[PDB]
């Protein structure tokens, strides 16, 4: 159904999102 | 530990790479480029994070937003949606 970048795209994306309004 | 209630990174990021993958499914050049930007930006972010502050990140928020802004022209929706991800501070 879904196939990510198969690398670490989910990581960088999750980084920008989580770091949003964080720290 | 992680959460399960109100997932932001999940639904957002997933639907992000998904929509773009189905959008420029014919153009692998622009797609690969964008992915390359976030990739290098990710490694620079991780390293810089483990370094503390004495490190000089290669790509910054402006580097990515800029290149990405140049990657697309009539498609500004990606730039805005991307901005939403950009850490707010």
């Amino acid at each position: 159904d879904f196939t990510p970048m198969d690398s670490s795209a989910v990581y960088v994306l999750s980084s920008m999102a989580r770091q949003r309004r964080a720290s | 530990s992680l959460q399960n209630n109100q997932p932001v990174e999940f639904n957002h990021a997933i639907n992000y790479v998904n929509k773009i993958k189905n959008r420029f499914q014919g153009q692998p050049d622009i797609y690969k480029a964008f992915l390359e930007i976030l990739h290098t930006y990710q490694k620079e972010q991780r390293n810089a994070k483990e370094a503390g502050g004495n490190y000089t990140p290669a790509l910054t928020e402006q580097e990515v937003y800029a290149q990405v802004a140049r990657l697309f022209k009539n498609q500004e929706d990606l730039l805005s949606e991307f901005g939403q991800f950009l850490p707010d501070a």
